[PDB]
Parts: C-alpha cells; structure tokens; sequence
C-alpha cells in the first residue's frame, strides 16, 4: 500500500502479489495494468467521474 | 489441523487461483469452518467455476 502523499511514477513490471515473480510475467503472477472498459451505451456504472 | 504449506509452497499441483486471500497468508488465518466440493469435469469448464 502507498502512504499518503507519495508518487511513484514507474510504469515497468514489478511484482504483484507476496510472491516475487522476477519481472516478466508467470509463475503464478498477473498483469499489474488494466484499462477502462467505458462503453457510452452502458450504464451510470459504466460512465467515467 | 491442515497444512497447506505442502498443499501450496511445495508447487506439487497443476494450478491454484484465490480470491480475496493470498495464498501465502492461508497459513496464519483461518475462519470457522472449512468444507470440500470435490467433483470431475472438463477442460474447458474450468473457467465456468
């Protein structure tokens, strides 16, 4: 978890979970990025504040 | 009393996935009861669990 106040601008691969991977994805691992699924026929959920 | 440390840490099974929980935090928490649903199915319907 981050505290309050503090940045972290790195956008490589690190480790996701308690168990370190070791960069690239596997063992047991997943992809730390995701993207917004936003769709304009949706739902109030769906719509981006 | 179950040891999951040779259920998990040992890698002696195909694949696991948790929700809500890491794997490696199973060994000091525990709830009220635990309970087994065993049962055979196919390749492809194991991502409709």
């Amino acid at each position: 978890n981050l505290k309050p106040f503090e940045r972290d601008i790195s956008t490589e691969i690190y480790q996701a979970g308690s168990t370190p991977c070791n960069g690239v994805k596997g063992f047991n691992c997943y992809f730390p990025l995701q993207s917004y699924g936003f769709q304009p026929t949706y739902g109030v959920g769906y719509q981006p504040y | 009393v179950a040891d999951y440390s040779v259920l998990y840490n040992s890698a002696s099974f195909s694949t696991f996935k948790c929700y809500g929980v890491s794997p490696t935090k199973l060994n000091d928490l525990c709830f009220t009861n635990v309970y087994a649903d065993s049962f055979v199915i196919r390749g492809d319907e194991v991502r409709q669990i």
